[PDB]
């Protein structure tokens, strides 16, 4: 009553079944490549039924040694991940196979990956800041509790330096458990977080989940599943406040659509899978926090050539409650952390959460910087004297907005040499509602470059011989 | 210093041309000396000895595919139902099935609605009701089982009714006790048509009326002296049945069927000549000890050969062709 | 004149060397062929990647696995593929030889040599396929490998382990970077150390094979073939080669990183193993995706150079450094291939046309490019002395637009000048990595503040040899205690 | 100079390999005559 | 009988089925026979792919109007040769071979088949030795490699066929080498007037032409370049011979096996282009090349479709090259001739190592003072000079006077113009320009710069315009 394997192409394998055995929809099915150099057990996930008792399969590992007919068996079940607290304090792959300590967790209860979004009458909208100390992200796109937060951006922007920062500056005092989902990213990165986590003491309350961007298009569709999965048993079970950092979760649209035609599916536009927004819409709607169990979900959303109209995170927009959004312009200006704020939003900024000075400095420095990328063209062109006396002293102060909007990280000083620094929220508001004002005209605007609050202006500015 | 290195190299390629052109000679007059050497007969009879020797120290393994699982599963039980019912039938009555049937097959072919409608109990009572009485009880009766199971292409019908006839055929041929004789006959038939490419494909051309490509195959190929008649029958009603394959093709493929009614396996033989019949006997003995079962042999006649067995089975070869290991030592010297 | 005993003794040799031993095994039979794939009938039990034997040495990888046939890839020698040609079965999937003879050697992607020197001595083979090192094999990118180019090594640091992308249009200086760098490794390999030498290899794809020639040239010179392998599928050579030859220089390097050693690999350029994987896949009619590339190209380039890594010291240590090379089009990086290279590797070098004609050679485009090892891939002086040199050009770039002034913007814009004149070097004129941490200095600190602009590069040159003909002690107190102390900087 | 030594060599090596590929047609039989014995493996008098 | 029949006819592709054992080899050419009395010819047929079921999909080198299914095709067991030999200098072939100006001619000569491997690696030698040419554009910025590979891009009109004829002129006719012209797709007027051109200046004893031109079927069209070359490459190793290989239009060739992709059924590659484009152009390109000791200068001209320099044709055909000389709209419109595009043409061996310091150093500045103007287009277009610095001011005019002189009044382009061309010493134009990027002319007129050759020519016209140098 097994199947045999009939097509091989890539990743996507065909499997022969008798009649009455067709697996069912997401089974986990085991082949055998016995070659001794790929020597290994092949995990297939039925993806869809051909007729006349055939199955089309995405294989989680590579497929190379792969023969045809050979026997193909049905576990009957989707496939599990390991749950519980035992899975803090350690690395697992998309299958749940302990990678620091193999064969760890393996008598474990275990969990299928694939699950249900919560009821919609489970479901409350969450509206509670969470402060990081930085100053873009805490001024012009605050972060919410138990919310959906995202660092949009294209290759190379900061994303993965933000993510980090981010898990120093919420999970190192965090409460509850953390799950790190490493999906389809580079294994260096993977190995420098775990590392990292365990020097700061943090890997005892984080589960770690990776599947690299080596891995086949399968694994890199489940690891988000997987990951998934641990969070939500430590949400709806253990009753826990979780954090759950995903990067990338653009790495799960693309493995679906490595695949896609491979399947047999015709492609939609530009080139993804005409299922994408139903995918990303299961996925995304799994990751939530329900009445009485939150869920601080940050995920790391790669644009493609940083053009923020591709189908992907167009349609990624949808499910976030914040969203940071890093500019390719704003990173090669050395501006970091590279945000564009005149882009970024969060839900919870407006007078009724974050009250009304807060959301006035916001407004009149949103204002501020769009007038000067108004303006920028002219100043380029014609120079700045054409300006107006009130346009000049908007893009003086528009420049050191800009730079103030910028500050040295922790997770940056690698990168700098320079440590990291904190700003509280209400220093950042006084600062910023001082900056425009005009107040800190005065100062060269490069003593707001890459500082804190407004003692590091002043020290910066008597560096450079200015008084504040 | 580069003048001095440029001459280095240019003096390592000419010697290296001078390397192969003394390879490519001493090659061509080492295969000329080899096969002027073939030429006697002993020569042959010995190397094939030494290949069925080779044969006899190399040690055994434990080691109809178009046909899915459905179709496999819906012919294997008619042809095991087949045997049990129509053994006991007479020679005659075995004729009249097997005419019976292949009538049976081109009606089926010439209209293929009912095949369509029909591979997806009430079957049975279809059948009755066209043709209850046009065929004998024993083809009614296999008609109806045919019909009972479920297919996976409606061609598959068409085949299985063709394979039934041509068991029909077989078995009448073993009651005779020329079940061998039909078997050399059908390997014959078959060599002759793969020596004709030109007359096997002019046969292949379904589009051309099949009583026509059978009357040229009696008068021509079937119909002479030295023919049996079962063959005779076998080859015009396949020909008759055909939809695209080479004669060729079918011919092989009715052989293999006949083997495989006998219970052994075909193994196509070749040699640059007619090997003696001890060496036959050992031969076929090797083959059955290395495949484990009794396996037929049809001897092919090549003298590119030039000695040694080229014997092949399931898509897997056993090479003794001296040609062979002449190509294969000519392409190992670097 | 001759030997008279390879040229006669080699036949008698072959001779008693061919036992030719009776194989029983299944041969599978082409059934149609065409501009340089074939589908095979039969072979039931071969593998997906196997390799094949075609008649008259012609090898195929099977590709395409489906219950009526096989869709092969022909390596080479397609023309003489017919329908009805036996194909027999190997074995084994792709693999290649690898030992340390390779060395000083140019190979064609199957290994096999091609400058016409003779056969190589293979330490053993490896299959091409091979998983990466895991999350828990690997460590850190913590050693240096110097490229001798005072930008990259000040603002895009190149660890040991990384993978650092030279991207740019033709004739930016990608192949002059990559070249330099690995002639850089010369004095490190006559060190002798197997901890501070670097094996390089170079694959060359799609290329003219004169530019290859130049290549090799280039590193003959250099003395850099002594520790150089050239693994090369020139533009005439079959799609399958193209595709296949940075996976044969990842094993060539992979066995010695595997080993305690420490390589750095450059791919010249992935651009056109896409091009043939597209024109493969093409060929064997699998659905296309954008561009007409193949679903799986970034999965092509991600698995490879996932295998370029920083070894754990329970697997030895070793390192496989990549540079892998990608050709832009109009200056776009938007293109499929480049963002998915650019999305795979540890930053990137951007080399732009326009910095190049203004005098910016490497035309680094500092903004844009930037290495993701960051300081970690530095000694201390080089990181003390440029810590902040990247964002600082960055600042200048953008301010040099701004002002097409103040007084601390002047002083700005003129620091700015003089840093990029520093950064400023011409080809095939490597630097230490302490008269690096020197010039670097010199910029940073504020000794040019007082020299022209258009004297800088001169000045800093004399400086250099000062320090070279005079006060040595502080070159010496750099590369052996791997940072600038007080004494010395006051010195 | 090194077009003169790059000529003078290119006539003393051909001339060279002109004399080697005279003299090698004595042995190249006995070379033809063993693999013939090997390839039937048994040995073969001419 | 071992011939095969037509089974299938879709445009110059067409199927032929053959008995068992008889399929002919890839790249064998066959023969049939179209009787219809317009078009009654014998049509060559290249096979190209291996279909199964003993068919072959093969190329027709003739259109195939008035082709019947079913008539016989016979195998000439071997593929497409060309006549080879000294006797093919001074005639012109098609890309069968057949010599059209003396129908009949070379039938007796060696014949050599078009498809063949490229030299051996080991055979391969860089060549780095500048072949000077007068033309101040080509020898300051892009000088040329002799035994090198040079190729001039350009859009629809901008002076590629110019160009290639004065390279001719002043290459080709004080040459003691063979000469081999590949037109491949281009007008066949141009190739009469080239026939008679070289006749007329006594180059054609020292030439051969080969000709497939734009009324061709896609196959001849890409295998003429291969005919070309296989004479050229006879020429080379067969004889020791110093040759000169002009092709235009490559471009041609490359549309052709597009084309014939489509025809044969292959999924199209991005723009529409063979998935077997690199491939094809590779196996071509490396067959011209220098090896060791024997010398091909190529010079081949390559069309940009619709201006798009990112177009993959031309774009896979940039990598193949030791000098680029790119043509520009831009520059053709302004009326500088030749419409080289500075910025964007090439050369391996523009280095100091080769060229020597003064050159290099000559030619990278005024790469960066163009480059300069270029950057400055914006604000120029917009407001003009007056807005810009004063030293943005000087460097406009500097680079203006520039761009003016390296135009040349070609010898080629005497047709147009009726002005005779010139020639200008490569130490003459590197002085020149030296003096440009120092400002010693920052006071004659920019249109004294136009359409001359050296500095007295410059100095005369100045004069003429009422400056003074
Ligand atoms: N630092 C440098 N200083 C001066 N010239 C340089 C420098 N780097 C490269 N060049 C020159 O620039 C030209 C282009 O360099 P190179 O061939 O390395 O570029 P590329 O991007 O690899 O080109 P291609 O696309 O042709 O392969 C060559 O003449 C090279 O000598
Ligand atoms: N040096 C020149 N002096 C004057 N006119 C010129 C010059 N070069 C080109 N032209 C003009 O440009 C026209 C185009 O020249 P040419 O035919 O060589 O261009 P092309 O790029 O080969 O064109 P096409 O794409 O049509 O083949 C010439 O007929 C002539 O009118
Ligand atoms: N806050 C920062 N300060 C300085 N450099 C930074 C900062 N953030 C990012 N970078 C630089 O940009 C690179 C890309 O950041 P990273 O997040 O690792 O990539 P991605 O954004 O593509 O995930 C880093 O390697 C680093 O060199
Ligand atoms: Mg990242
Ligand atoms: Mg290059
Ligand atoms: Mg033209």
């Amino acid at each position: 009553t097994a199947g045999r394997v009939v097509r091989i192409t890539g990743p996507v394998v065909d499997v022969e079944f008798p009649r009455g055995s067709v697996p069912e929809l997401f089974n986990a099915l085991h082949a055998e490549i016995t070659f001794g150099a790929l020597a290994k057990t092949l995990t297939l996930e039925v993806a869809q039924h051909l007729g006349d008792s055939l199955v089309r399969c995405i294989s989680m590992q590579p497929t190379d040694g792969l023969v045809r007919g050979v026997e193909v068996t049905d576990t009957g079940a989707s496939i599990s991940v390991p749950v519980g607290d035992g899975v803090k304090g350690h690395v697992f792959n998309a299958l749940g196979d302990c990678l620091d300590d193999p064969g760890y967790g393996k008598d474990f209860e275990h969990w299928s990956i694939h699950r249900k979004p919560p009821a919609f009458s489970d479901l409350e909208p969450r509206t509670e800041m969470l402060e990081t100390g930085l100053k873009v992200v805490d001024l012009l796109t605050p972060y919410v509790r138990g919310g959906k937060i995202a660092l949009f951006g294209g290759a190379g922007v900061g994303k993965t330096v933000l993510i980090q920062e981010m898990i120093n500056r919420i999970a190192r005092n965090f409460g509850g458990t953390s799950v790190f989902a490493g999906v389809g990213e580079r294994t260096r990165e993977g190995n420098d977080l775990w590392v990292e986590l365990a020097d700061a003491n943090v890997l005892k309350d984080t589960a770690l989940v990776f599947g690299q961007m080596d891995e086949p298009p399968g694994t890199r569709m489940r690891v988000a599943l997987s990951a998934l999965t641990m969070a939500e048993f430590f949400r709806d079970e253990q009753g826990q406040d979780v954090l759950l950092f995903i990067d990338n979760i653009f790495r799960f649209t693309q493995a679906g659509s490595e695949v896609s035609t491979l399947l047999g599916r015709m492609p939609s536009a530009v080139g993804y899978q005409p299922t994408l927004a139903d995918e990303m819409g299961e996925l995304q709607e799994r990751i939530t926090s329900t009445r009485g169990r939150s869920i601080t979900s940050m995920q790391a959303v790669y644009v493609p050539a940083d053009d923020y109209t591709d189908p992907a995170p167009a349609t990624t927009f949808a499910h976030l409650d914040a969203t940071t959004e890093l500019s390719r312009a704003v990173f090669s200006k050395g501006i970091f952390p590279a945000v564009d704020p005149l882009a970024s939003s969060s839900t919870i900024l407006d007078p009724a959460i974050v009250g009304d000075e807060h959301y006035r400095v916001a407004q009149e420095v949103i204002r501020i910087l769009q007038r000067y990328k108004d303006l920028q063209d002219i100043i380029a062109i014609l120079g700045i004297d054409e300006l107006s006396e009130e346009d000049k002293q908007l893009v003086n102060r528009a420049r050191r907005i800009e730079r103030f909007l910028s500050q040295n990280m922790m997770a940056a000083e690698q990168f700098t040499g320079q440590p990291g620094s904190t700003v509280p929220l209400k220093e950042t508001i006084e600062a910023f509602d001082k900056l425009t004002k005009g107040e800190f005209d005065h100062l060269p605007e490069q003593a707001f470059f890459l500082i804190g609050g407004l003692d590091d202006l002043a020290k910066k500015a008597e560096s450079l011989g200015a008084k504040l | 210093a580069q003048g001095a290195q440029q001459i280095q190299l240019m003096r390592q390629q000419l010697i290296r041309q001078l390397r192969t052109g003394l390879g490519a000679e001493a090659v061509n007059k080492a295969a000329e000396i080899v096969r002027a050497h073939v030429a006697d007969p002993q020569a042959q009879s010995a190397t094939v000895d030494r290949f069925l020797s080779e044969l006899e120290q190399m040690a055994p393994s434990s080691v109809t595919s178009r046909l899915r699982a459905a179709s496999r599963q819906s012919l294997a039980a008619l042809v095991e139902k087949f045997d049990s019912v129509a053994g006991g039938l007479d020679a005659d009555g075995l004729t009249n099935l097997a005419d019976e049937l292949a009538s049976v097959a081109k009606l089926l072919l010439s209209e293929t609605a009912l095949n369509k409608h029909l591979a997806e109990a009430p079957k049975v009572r279809l059948l009755e009701r066209l043709l209850s009485d046009k065929v004998s009880a024993t083809t009614l009766d296999l008609l109806r089982t045919a019909v009972s199971n479920r297919w996976s292409t409606e061609s598959n019908l068409i085949d299985a009714v063709e394979h039934t006839a041509r068991l029909a055929l077989l078995k009448r041929a073993e009651i005779a006790g020329e079940v061998d004789e039909v078997e050399e006959q059908l390997f014959r038939f078959g060599r002759v048509l793969d020596a004709e490419p030109r007359l096997s494909a002019l046969l292949s051309d379904y589009t051309t009326p099949a009583e026509g490509r059978v009357a040229l195959l009696d008068k021509a190929l079937t119909g002479r002296p030295g023919v049996n008649q079962t063959a005779a029958a076998l080859l015009s009603q396949t020909v008759g049945l055909l939809r695209g394959e080479r004669a060729d093709e079918a011919v092989i493929d009715l052989a293999e069927l006949a083997v495989s009614r006998r219970g052994e396996v075909v193994a196509h033989v070749s040699a640059a000549a007619e090997l003696s019949d001890a060496q036959r006997t050992r031969l076929t003995e090797v083959l059955s000890r290395i495949y484990g079962r009794p396996v037929s042999v049809q001897l092919h006649v090549d003298p590119e050969l030039l000695g040694g067995l080229s014997i092949t089975v399931g898509d897997e070869v056993i090479d003794g062709s001296i040609a062979s290991r002449l190509a294969a030592a000519q392409t190992g010297l670097p | 004149t001759i030997s008279a005993a390879d040229i006669e003794g080699a036949i008698e040799d072959y001779v008693s060397s061919f036992s030719a031993d009776t194989e029983r095994e299944e041969i599978g039979t082409v059934i149609d062929a065409g501009d340089g794939i074939a589908h095979v009938e039969g072979l039931p039990s071969v593998m997906t990647q196997e390799l094949l034997e075609f008649p008259g040495g012609v090898l195929g990888v099977a590709l395409n696995l489906d219950e009526h046939s096989v869709g092969a890839v022909i390596l080479g020698e397609f023309e003489k593929i017919e329908e009805g040609q036996q194909v027999k079965r190997t074995g084994e999937v792709l693999s290649v030889p690898v030992g340390d003879a390779f060395l000083g050697r140019v190979v064609n992607p199957l290994g096999q040599p091609i400058d016409g020197q003779g056969d190589i001595a293979a330490e053993t083979r490896r299959a091409l396929e091979l998983q990466a090192p895991s999350v828990v094999q690997r460590q850190s990118v913590s050693e240096p490998l110097q490229t001798g180019i005072k930008a990259i090594d000040a603002m895009t640091p190149i660890g040991r382990g990384q993978r650092q992308l030279i991207i740019g249009d033709r004739k930016t200086g990608k192949t002059a970077v990559c070249v330099d760098t690995i002639l850089n490794q010369r004095e490190a390999w006559l060190t002798g150390d197997p901890k501070q030498q670097v094996r390089c290899v170079y694959v060359a794809i799609g290329q003219k094979g004169t530019t290859i020639a130049s290549v090799k040239r280039a590193l003959e010179e250099g003395g850099a073939m002594e520790y150089t392998t050239i693994v090369a599928a020139p533009a005439s050579d079959a799609a399958g080669f193209k595709w296949l030859a940075p996976y044969t220089g990842s094993a060539i390097g992979q066995h010695w990183m595997y080993n305690g050693k420490h390589v750095l690999i450059v791919f010249d350029d992935l651009s056109k193993q896409a091009d043939a994987y597209r024109a493969i896949s093409l060929l064997l009619r699998r659905p296309p995706g954008r561009e007409a590339f193949p679903g799986d190209v970034f999965y092509l380039h991600s698995r490879l150079l996932e295998r370029c890594a920083k070894l754990s010291d329970e697997l030895g240590g070793g390192s496989m450094t990549g540079l892998p090379i990608i050709e832009t089009k109009a200056n776009d990086i938007s293109a499929f291939i480049p963002t998915n290279v650019i999305s795979i590797t540890d930053g990137q070098c951007f080399l732009e046309s326009d910095l190049f004609n203004q005098g910016v050679r490497p035309a680094i485009n500092v903004g844009v490019s930037v290495s993701r090892v960051g300081g970690a891939a530095q000694i201390k002086a080089m990181k003390e002395v440029a810590g902040s040199l990247r964002l600082d050009l960055s600042q200048y770039r953008e301010l040099e637009a701004f002002a097409a002034l103040d007084a601390a913007s002047k002083a700005q814009l003129d620091r700015g000048a003089r840093l990029v004149e520093l950064l400023k070097q011409p080809q095939y004129s490597p630097l230490a990595v302490e008269e690096q941490v020197v010039a670097i200095f010199l910029g940073t600190q504020g000794h040019l503040d007082s020299v022209p602009v258009e004297d800088v590069q001169r000045f800093e040159s004399e400086l250099l040899e000062h320090v070279k003909a005079s006060h040595s002690d502080i070159f010496d107190g750099i590369r052996e205690t791997k940072k600038l102390s007080e004494e010395a900087e006051e010195k | 100079e090194v077009a003169q030594t790059l000529t003078q060599a290119d006539q003393q090596l051909s001339a060279q390999g002109d004399q080697v590929r005279s003299g090698l047609e004595s042995s190249v039989d006995g070379l033809s005559a063993k693999l013939a014995s090997r390839i039937l493996g048994v040995d073969v008098n001419s």
